């Protein structure tokens, strides 16, 4: 029962990785995009 | 020799219960050596 109560941490270690590396990976990939929009603006007027 | 009753009705037949209540307790640490390779064998295969 010990064996299986210690495996039980690895199954929830892994589980947890998944979705906290996954959360700041969409945010760092987000903030690429959202000032790539404003730069668009930025180079238009500036040609004008 | 087993009770009758010819000499005892709470006397000898009081005590059996608690010289069968040691004995039976004290025979499974006795046949414990044969739970020793049932041993080896449980904790092995949980932990692969």
């Amino acid at each position: 029962l010990s064996l299986q109560i210690d495996a039980a941490k690895v199954e929830a270690q892994n589980q947890l990785n998944a979705a906290r590396i996954a959360e700041i990976f969409n945010n760092m990939d987000l903030s690429k995009q959202s000032e790539f929009r404003e730069f668009l603006k930025t180079v238009a007027s500036f040609q004008q | 020799k087993k009770p009758e009753t010819p000499e005892e009705q709470q006397w000898l037949v009081e005590a059996q219960q608690a010289k069968q209540g040691q004995q039976d307790p004290a025979m499974v640490q006795a046949q414990g050596v044969l739970l020793q390779g049932q041993a080896e064998l449980a904790k092995a295969q949980n932990q692969t």
